[PDB]
């Protein structure tokens, strides 16, 4: 039995033709304090693989500990490290979903959620979801938090189904997460302007964004607006 | 723990803790069973060697496991005392959770299974005791008597005997044993159980213990009185 | 002294072979298999004419469908019948069914080696484990202290078991009857065993899918002897 | 001599006895043999009987879809090693999603036969073991034995009379390697092995025991009727 | 639930309906609520369906290795009382169990075992056990005597669990007859409430209340 | 405090022919008000010509059919590559459930196969491990929707006799494949639009001798 | 390994003999003797101290003579130290009794008890026997006074005298020759240290080298009293019956 | 289980025990024997949790037979009562305790006095004249406080008790369908068939 204390929120992201986009703002909430500022919520594992988790900063902390572990042991008698028997990023998931649920189970959970993005070997986007509760899903777009409330909505308008995910572009689709972290910024109460996002692309490979702001923000119309009803002043 | 296989198999196939628990057991003062019609008759030797005893408090050599099954022994004394105990508590055991008491087979067979534990678990050497179950099945007149010995193995006997000298003893009952005709009464069961000592014993004073079992858990320890009749009459017959 | 689990020269677990020895001392057991069922037998050899024979238990029930006989140090069978009747209830509590004639041999078979220095000795005790079920059909197997398992279509194991073993070689084949079978059991057990064989020193048993494991009583034994010296002395 | 009581004990030159002790109950043991191409593996095995109304001891274990090993000595010790990799193959599946490499495989059988040759009271695996595979880096043939010593190889041969079909494969490596594609060509090319270690017998249909595995073929294990075609 | 099990003359008759609930939530109608542990012996199963169809199925594997153990069949007594020291060892955890071990054997006669998951265990001639016992009871009491007719106590058996089926909400589907012997237990049928109902109803002259 | 148990919704549905059975199951997966994924399958093929669903808290579902395809698995491994039959499946099930009676999978559980005869066959679980063959059962959050409509024309609960005086039942017999997803198809449709955790998809897994058949429908997705 | 060093205590010979037990009781029999006689208004215990040095405090000491609880005492022969672990579980065995029934321990019970302990360590463990044999001497309700003897095989056997330690061939012969069933305390007192005199591998008997106890019923009515006797009161029962 | 009484008579010990056993609104039985026999001349009645009851009881049973057999004697009834507490001592303080009231009647054959006592859940002994555990005391002890006497005969006993129960009957809520009335005296244990 846990509480969170520092906490991170929203991940969001989405696949596109040629791979998958996910973003994360650097947070670290502690309460109503926006306490730390520098935090990086997206974990790189490897060169085709980017885990991203929002909830408790320290369980997030020990998540990064095993997957750099996970690293270090799989390149132990393993002369592929680097091509066949290099980590999948389904590898990696199933690995944590079976974590999350074992703690799950011993009533003593890591109180995270977890987006598992990246390209497998074979080209095929990936991109799943698990909690604390060791529960896991996967869809076209997927966010935590208030982006499950707030950004799924607009990406889902991007990529509505299976079908769609081809004829979305990395143009279209970074666009749509951009705009999204936009609309956590505006909505969300524990969220931060400046951000990091990722895209792993088959081709491309890996691209890691740091340190990107919301920008181009609708404030001015605010002006317009006086007291709560009849006041004119 | 002490772990040691200490009974183990040799070149040639025996285990020979196992056969030296034997050796035990035949030095051991002589046991005898005899199931007549209705009953059943344990004979015990008690070497003369020792005076100045006291029989009030000495031991038994014929032990109650339950108020209806009983069980003798030759060998080591010390190790029957756990032999024993093991088997009472068995017993209770049994009536608590089956609300019945146990046949003397099973009986037989829990000790039986004790025994050969024994001869195969790390840092334990076997009992050197064989022992002699009899008794009546709960709500049954058929008498049982049972054997058991170091190895493990338990059988079924119409008359047996274990211990020291036991070999003249079975010679005897071997052809003084009617299978056809048991001994019909009480007291034929008996004579016959004296008469098989006396082939070995030395003198019918105090080194005869008999107790005679009956059924529906009647059982009856025989006084030297008692015992010494029979002793005078057998010698009396002798002599002609 | 020497270490339990050592290896000879050779290559050969010392007290696994010397078990092997053990089990060569001890009464002789026979199992033929056919397809009308499989026939257990066994020679009981009392020590003493007053020892009730009856009493003598070397063919053993481990289920319905699952029969056993043995020959050696027969107390130490005690514990692996235990853990084949269990086995067998256990797969069917487990998964609504009879359990396979292998499975169950090969479940007894796994106590074997757990031995060392787990049990102090390897069992001094062979087993014919004889069933029948759905797959395979009506088996045999011999299940040894080293562990291993054959099926056989007919076994002897015991004193008189490389005679008879022989004996079985020109006699088996695959169109047996189970009366044929329960013969040739007798037959060879009459001829290895030491005193002369009757109802009350010798025992036979078999196993069929519509009936199950039975033992056969002292009355039933007695007619298939007699049957079969009539049989012998008719050429 | 004096230093072969238990595995516990170096030899004055450095040997260690009881696994050399362990290591000649494989010779002792029915022959069988391993062979791959790129594209599948092959187990081949001679199996033994103990008479002609017993049946013939089984030499193939299946241990996942992509794996399993042949074995020549103790069989209930190959019984508790296979049993050991299907685990293995098993949690890698659970946990990771992952098919087990067939060399990580071999890693794992070489350090659980290891600590059972340098602690008191245990003993030395009896069993010699020819693992076959295909996984991510396509087809792979290991030879285990007891001593702890795991060796990748193109084709081997273990047990009795081995070094007959041995040189075979040998001699043969430049062919037989690159029968890709063609699983029917690469067992006949494990059977005219194996045959090199026959002496008096030949192989019968209850006889012989073939095992393969590849590109677009589960581990299959064929016995009986099923290997007729290749007598 | 409602189950039932008296004793008479003829030996034994046991009765239960086939409902199963969620709450108010009818979830079964086909619920076998007996257990053949064995052909002399029989277990009905009242409060948590889990609890009753695991525990009486592992009953019946303790039975079974009794008699290879031991040659002969198990007593009623004995093989009550491996479900009351087990449900015992529990006691706390929350089981729900309300049973019922109906057998004949030749030492005992024809015997009824009440044993529930708190540890009670009682031998006895009458028994009802569920939600409707109360009103399986009220039919079976008022209508019971030692002299009933093998025919006349399979009807009262099915007549009390249909009574109960009636007035109680959980208790219903249909009721599944047995009746045990010297000779062992025999079935005697699957009886719908939706066509049994009427069928008494007309037959019998009763059930007054309802619209008919 | 920790709840270790969630609800993800969905709603899943078993029905049994002559020769065949289906078990179907939506593919919508939810917390709360919010959808998670439109297609996430939870009626999975687990070898030996069974079928599975574990409908309620996901990552106990999740569990259960991957402790149960394993347990196919060693069955293979333990008895000779002997085929599981669908009695022997249910048995072995209703052990896994009562394994953690005292902390139990929070799952409706559903197989469908065929028996041992060659009939179609569906067994239905409840938490903890008891089971039941029926030839009609849908679990999960519409369950209380479909299964009425199920017993009437299934079963052909409540219809008699036209012009019999209700004394003549209508007479119970086995449906065809193609009527089966006739009421699959509507009782998933109508669960849709009364039930807010049903929808998006519908996926059937059919079972035949031949093997395991899936049919893919679409659901509205509001 | 460490089954080298192994001396495997608990195995049979080829005989069917204790090896360990057979040589305790052959360490037992170089220990100083003593003597146990019952008679019907009380027991006596006597012992003989192992070669006393002059300038031994011998008030203050104890060697052979130790009790288990008021009504119960025994004598020891053999390795003290092996003893004294065997006493105090004693002591604490007749403790628990009474603590469970709030009655004092029959004396049997308790000799079983330690009987069983002592066996233990002859079938399992891998230990080395207790060199030890005890002579108890004690008192119940059921069946009044009691003598019992205990060996390192964990055999146990009821007596009306008995010796243990040095020389028990030769006392148990003298024993046997002058003990009679109607026999008293005081004469009981007389037997045990005349046939001490006679065994003793001393020169001369004397009061430094006994030790000496009593177990009457000569307490006010009903009830048992245990007397370890002081060495002045040795000195005056050693002139008393003429012995020095 | 609910009524459990016991009174110490001149000669004897007479326990009377109700019959009724009760789950929920139904009186699933009305003959139920609440005591087990623990050796020839001593007997326990007993009452409280469901199954603790007979569980306890019949642990108890065996231990005592089981020494029966060990010595070939029987223990007194003072030495049963303390192994008794004892028990319930140790229970008390365990995970789930023993919740079951005792009283033990026995027949001293060494003092030849007949003995009661009074041991509840917690391990708290008493030797009393006449005793009773539950509601039952709070009607019972004032009622035999003044009809009891220390010199009373076995028959006296029996119609003082008879005294008690239709107390009992008249202002108890419960109906207890009435009482087994058993004997403990020199000759062992015996039954009341007809009361
Ligand atoms: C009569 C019919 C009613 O009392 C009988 O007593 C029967 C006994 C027969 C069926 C063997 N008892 C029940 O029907 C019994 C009543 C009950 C319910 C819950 C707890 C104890 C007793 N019902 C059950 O046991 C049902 C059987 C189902 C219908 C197959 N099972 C449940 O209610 C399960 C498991 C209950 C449970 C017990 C112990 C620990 C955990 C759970 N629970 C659910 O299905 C929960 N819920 C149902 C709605 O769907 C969402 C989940
Ligand atoms: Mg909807």
């Amino acid at each position: 039995t846990q509480q969170p204390i520092v906490t991170g929120t929203s991940v969001i992201s989405m696949k596109y033709d040629n791979g998958v986009i996910i973003a994360a703002d650097n947070l670290g909430s502690y309460g109503s304090l926006l306490r730390f500022n520098g935090v990086e919520r997206l974990i790189p594992v490897g060169d085709n693989t980017v885990v991203g988790i929002s909830g408790d900063i320290s369980d997030m902390q020990h998540i990064e500990r095993l997957l750099k572990d996970l690293v270090t042991e799989n390149a132990y008698d393993n002369p592929l490290a680097d091509a066949e028997e290099a980590l999948e990023p389904s590898y990696i998931f199933e690995y944590l979903a079976t974590v999350m649920y074992q703690r799950r189970s011993k009533m003593n959970p890591l109180w995270n959620a977890i987006i598992v993005a990246g390209v497998q070997s074979n080209g095929d986007q990936f991109l799943r979801y698990v909690n604390l509760l060791g529960v896991t899903y996967s869809s076209p777009t997927l966010a935590t938090g208030f982006g499950a409330h707030m950004a799924n909505p607009l990406l889902r308008k991007v990529v509505d189904r299976e079908s769609d995910i081809p004829k979305t572009t990395v143009q279209v689709a970074e666009e749509a997460i951009v705009n999204a972290m936009r609309v956590l910024y505006y909505r969300d109460a524990r969220s931060s302007r400046n951000f990091s996002l990722a895209i792993i692309d088959k081709n491309t490979g890996l691209t890691f964004k740091k340190n990107l702001q919301v920008e181009n923000m609708k404030w001015d119309f605010a002006k317009d607006i006086k007291g709560y009803g009849t006041q004119k002043i | 723990g002490y772990d040691r296989a200490l009974s183990i198999f040799s070149p040639d196939g025996h285990i020979f803790q196992v056969e030296y628990a034997l050796e035990a057991v035949k030095r051991g003062t002589c046991a005898v069973g005899v199931k007549g019609k209705n009953c059943v008759v344990l004979g015990c030797e008690r070497r003369s060697t020792l005076k100045l005893q006291d029989t009030r408090i000495t031991p038994s050599k014929v032990s109650k496991i339950d108020s209806h099954v009983v069980l003798s022994f030759s060998g080591l004394n010390a190790d029957s005392r756990i032999l024993i105990e093991k088997a009472r508590v068995e017993a209770q055991s049994h009536r608590l959770t089956l609300e019945d008491p146990v046949t003397v087979e099973y009986l037989t067979r829990y000790v039986a299974g004790v025994q050969q534990r024994y001869t195969q678990s790390g840092g334990v050497r076997p009992f050197g005791v064989s022992t002699l179950i009899a008794g009546f099945d709960p709500r049954d007149d058929e008498p049982k008597l049972y054997q058991t010995e170091p190895s493990g193995i338990y059988s079924s006997w119409s008359a047996q005997t274990i211990g020291r000298n036991s070999k003249t003893v079975r010679e005897f009952l071997e052809k003084n044993y009617d299978r056809k005709e048991p001994p019909a009464t009480v007291e034929e069961c008996v004579k016959l159980t004296v008469r098989s000592l006396l082939e070995v014993v030395q003198t019918g004073a105090k080194n005869i213990e008999i107790t005679v079992v009956k059924p529906d858990s009647d059982i009856v320890a025989l006084s030297s009185e008692e015992i010494n009749q029979y002793v005078t009459q057998i010698e009396q017959e002798k002599q002609e | 002294d020497r270490g339990v689990s050592t290896f000879s020269p050779e290559g050969r677990l010392f007290q696994v072979e010397y078990s092997l020895e053990a089990i060569k001392l001890g009464s002789t057991a026979i199992g033929i298999a056919t397809k009308e069922g499989v026939v257990l037998g066994v020679e009981k050899r009392a020590t003493s004419p007053l020892l009730e024979s009856d009493s003598i238990e070397k063919i053993v029930e481990i289920d319905r469908h699952i029969g056993c006989a043995m020959s050696g140090l027969t107390a130490d069978a005690r514990s692996m019948i235990e853990h084949a009747r269990t086995a067998a209830v256990t797969h069917n509590l487990y998964y609504d069914e009879d359990i396979n004639v292998e499975s169950l041999t090969q479940s007894v078979c796994d106590l074997a080696l757990r031995f060392g220095e787990l049990m102090s000795r390897p069992f001094g005790v062979a087993l014919l484990i004889a069933g029948h079920d759905a797959d395979d059909g009506y088996q045999l197997f011999h299940a040894e202290p080293s562990g291993t398992f054959y099926r056989y279509n007919a076994k002897a194991i015991g004193s008189g078991s490389e005679g008879a073993q022989a004996e079985l070689l020109n006699e088996w084949h695959s169109s047996l009857t189970l009366k044929e079978a329960e013969l040739l059991v007798l037959k060879i057990l009459k001829q290895v065993m030491e005193e002369k064989l009757d109802e009350n020193n010798a025992q036979l048993s078999c196993i069929t899918k519509q009936d199950g494991f039975k033992i056969y009583d002292n009355e039933k034994t007695a007619e298939l002897i007699k049957e079969l010296k009539e049989k012998e002395a008719a050429e | 001599n004096n230093y072969d009581g238990d595995t516990v004990t170096f030899s004055p030159t450095g040997r260690l006895f009881q696994v050399e002790y362990a290591l000649e109950a494989i010779k002792q043991g029915s022959v069988t043999v391993g062979l791959r191409s790129n594209t599948h593996a092959v187990l081949v095995a001679l199996k033994r009987n103990a008479d002609e109304l017993s049946s013939y001891q089984k030499k193939i274990i299946k241990c996942d879809e992509h794996m399993g090993l042949s074995l020549a000595g103790l069989a209930p010790d190959a019984r508790v090693l296979s049993n050991y990799l299907r685990q293995q193959c098993n949690y890698s599946s659970l946990v990771f999603n992952r098919k087990l490499a067939v060399e990580r495989a071999g890693h794992l059988l070489c350090d659980k036969a290891q600590k059972n040759t340098q602690s008191y009271g245990g003993r030395p695996y009896g069993v010699g073991l020819l693992i076959i595979g295909y996984d991510k880096s396509g087809a792979h043939l290991l030879e285990f034995q007891p001593s702890g010593n795991v060796t990748e190889l193109y084709g081997t041969a273990i047990g009795a009379r081995s070094q007959g079909a041995k040189t075979y494969l040998e001699r043969t490596l430049d062919t037989f390697i690159k029968i890709d594609g063609n699983p029917d060509e690469l067992i006949k090319a494990g059977v005219e092995a194996i045959s090199q270690s026959l002496r008096d017998e030949s192989l019968t249909v209850d006889n012989l025991s073939i095992a393969i595995v590849g590109k677009d073929t589960p581990f299959t294990i064929y016995d009986g009727e099923a290997v007729a075609k290749y007598i | 639930t409602t189950t039932l099990a008296f004793r008479f003359q003829g030996g034994i008759i046991v009765a239960v309906n086939s409902r199963a609930t969620a709450g108010n939530w009818v979830a079964s109608q086909t619920v076998k609520k007996v257990i053949e542990i064995n052909p002399f012996l029989l277990g009905t199963m009242a409060g948590g369906a889990a609890d009753c169809q695991f525990w009486e199925t592992w009953l019946g594997s303790q039975c079974r290795l009794h008699e290879l153990r031991e040659k002969e069949r198990i007593s009623v007594a004995a093989a009550s009382k491996i479900l009351s020291n087990l449900v015992y060892q529990y006691k706390g955890a929350g089981l729900s169990m309300g049973t019922m071990i109906c057998g004949y054997t030749r030492k005992e006669g024809p015997t009824i075992y009440y044993v529930d998951s708190d540890g009670t265990r009682l031998k006895g001639d009458i028994f009802c056990v569920g939600s409707g016992q109360t009103f399986a009871y009220g039919v079976l009491d008022s209508n019971y005597k030692w002299d009933l007719s093998v025919e006349d106590a399979l009807y009262l058996g099915k007549r009390s669990i249909l009574a109960a089926a009636h007035r109680d909400a959980y208790s219903g589907g249909s009721v599944n007859l047995y009746h045990v012997t010297e000779d062992g237990w025999i079935y005697h049928g699957n009886h719908d409430v939706g066509e049994l109902f009427w069928k008494v109803k007309e037959e019998e002259g009763s059930f007054n209340n309802v619209i008919g | 405090q920790f709840n270790p148990y969630g609800d993800n919704g969905g709603t899943i549905l078993g029905i049994a022919g002559e020769d065949f059975a289906v078990l179907a199951g939506d593919t919508r997966n939810i917390t709360d008000y919010s959808i998670n994924s439109r297609y996430e399958p939870k009626v999975f093929d687990c070898g030996d010509n069974i079928v599975m669903s574990a409908n309620g808290f996901a990552a106990d579902g999740d569990a259960l059919v991957k402790r149960f395809k394993n347990s196919v698995k060693w069955y293979h491994f333990d008895h000779n590559d002997k085929k599981l039959s669908i009695n022997s499946a249910a048995r072995n099930i209703q052990h896994l459930l009562y394994g953690k009676r005292f902390f139990p999978y929070y799952v409706h559980t559903i197989i469908a196969g065929l028996d041992e005869d060659g009939k179609g066959a569906v067994y239905s679980f409840d938490p903890v491990g008891s089971y039941e063959r029926e030839q009609c059962r849908a679990g999960g959050a519409a369950a209380s929707l479909i299964m009425p409509f199920l017993d009437n024309q299934v079963n052909f609960k409540n219809q008699y006799e036209p012009g019999t005086n209700g004394k003549v039942k209508k007479p119970l017999k086995y449906l065809s494949v193609e009527e089966v997803i006739k009421l699959v198809r509507d009782s998933f449709t109508s669960a849709t639009e009364r039930h807010i955790q049903v929808g998006d998809g519908l996926e059937i897994l059919i079972v035949t001798k031949d093997g395991v058949r899936k049919e893919f429908y679409e659901l509205k997705r509001d | 390994g460490s089954r080298r060093y192994d001396s495997r205590t608990t195995i049979f010979s080829p005989e069917g003999r204790l090896y360990q037990v057979e040589y305790a009781l052959e360490s037992i029999s170089h220990a100083g003797t003593a003597i146990g006689i019952m008679a019907s208004d009380g027991i006596v215990l006597a012992a003989e101290r192992k070669v006393t040095s002059t300038l031994l405090e011998q008030d203050t000491s104890t060697e052979k003579l130790y009790k288990l609880n008021d009504k119960i005492a025994v004598a020891v022969a053999g390795l003290t130290a092996d003893a004294e672990i065997l006493i105090n579980t004693a002591r604490i065995h007749a403790q628990n009794y009474l603590k469970t029934y709030n009655e004092d321990i029959p004396v049997e019970i308790l000799v079983r008890r330690l009987s069983d302990i002592k066996q233990g360590y002859t079938q399992h463990g891998g230990l080395r026997p207790f060199g030890v044999s005890f002579i108890y001497a004690g008192y119940d309700d059921r069946y009044g006074y009691q003598l019992y003897t205990s060996n390192p095989s964990g055999n146990y056997t009821g007596w009306k005298a008995i010796s243990v330690g040095a020389n028990t061939s030769a006392a148990q012969t003298l024993l046997q020759m002058d003990y009679k069933d109607d026999m008293k305390v005081d004469d009981a007192i007389e037997l045990a240290l005349k046939t001490l005199s006679k065994t003793t591998d001393s020169s001369a008997l004397t009061y430094d080298r006994l030790e000496f106890a009593t177990i009457r019923k000569g307490a006010n009515d009903g009830e048992v009293y245990q007397k370890i006797f002081k060495p002045q009161e040795i000195k005056d029962i050693l002139v008393k019956t003429g012995i020095t | 289980m609910d009524i459990i009484l016991g009174i110490r008579v001149q000669d004897s010990v007479i326990l009377a025990s109700s019959k009724a056993v009760t789950r929920g609104i139904s009186v699933l039985k009305d003959s139920d024997d609440k005591t087990r026999q623990l050796s020839p001349h001593t007997l326990m009645s007993f009452a409280g949790e469901a199954g603790d009851t007979v569980q306890f009881a019949e642990y108890i049973q065996a231990n005592i037979q089981l020494y029966s057999i060990r010595e070939d004697y029987e223990l007194s009834p003072q030495a049963v009562s303390s192994f008794v507490r004892q028990e319930l001592a140790k229970s008390i303080r365990s995970r789930r305790p023993y919740q079951v009231n005792v009283l033990i009647g026995g027949y001293d054959k060494k003092k030849n006095k007949p003995e009661l006592y009074q041991i509840d859940y917690l391990g708290t002994k008493v030797e009393l004249p006449y005793g009773a555990h539950g509601y039952s005391g709070f009607y019972t002890f004032s009622l035999l406080d003044h009809h009891y006497r220390p010199d009373m005969t076995t028959e006296e006993g029996l119609d003082l008790l008879k005294l008690c129960v239709q107390e009992l009957e008249k202002r108890m809520p419960m109906d207890f369908k009435g009482v087994i009335v058993k004997i403990v005296d020199k000759d062992g244990i015996r039954q009341v068939d007809d009361f």
